């Protein structure tokens, strides 16, 4: 846990980001997954071109 | 009569050579399509002219 965002013994709002555990082994699978969807989009979005 | 006979059939060979030439011509249409798309590199838009030439 890196840092608590809330105050203690207030009101929090349905959605509200309590804590931050940290996102450095979930952001770096993220990236792989962003770069495998930055190429098939390309490869759809030509596709979808060449179709026609 | 061998002058007939060519008369007689070489419009059917003409006819199946421009059909040929045109078939070739839009299939280098289509491999010019899918290069400036980006589907294929340079050089099968070379062998694509190298057949139509």
């Amino acid at each position: 846990i890196l840092k608590r965002l809330f105050k203690e013994g207030s009101d929090v709002k349905a959605g509200q980001q309590l804590y931050q555990i940290d996102p450095a082994t979930y952001e770096a699978d993220y990236q792989s997954a962003q770069a495998n969807l930055a190429s098939t989009q390309e490869q759809a979005q030509r596709y979808k071109l060449l179709v026609a | 009569a061998d002058g007939l006979a060519a008369r007689g059939t070489f419009t059917e060979q003409l006819q199946a050579q421009r059909d040929l030439v045109k078939a070739s011509d839009e299939y280098y249409q289509l491999a010019d399509k899918r290069y400036r798309t980006g589907v294929d590199n340079y050089l099968t838009l070379l062998d694509a002219q190298r057949s139509l030439f």
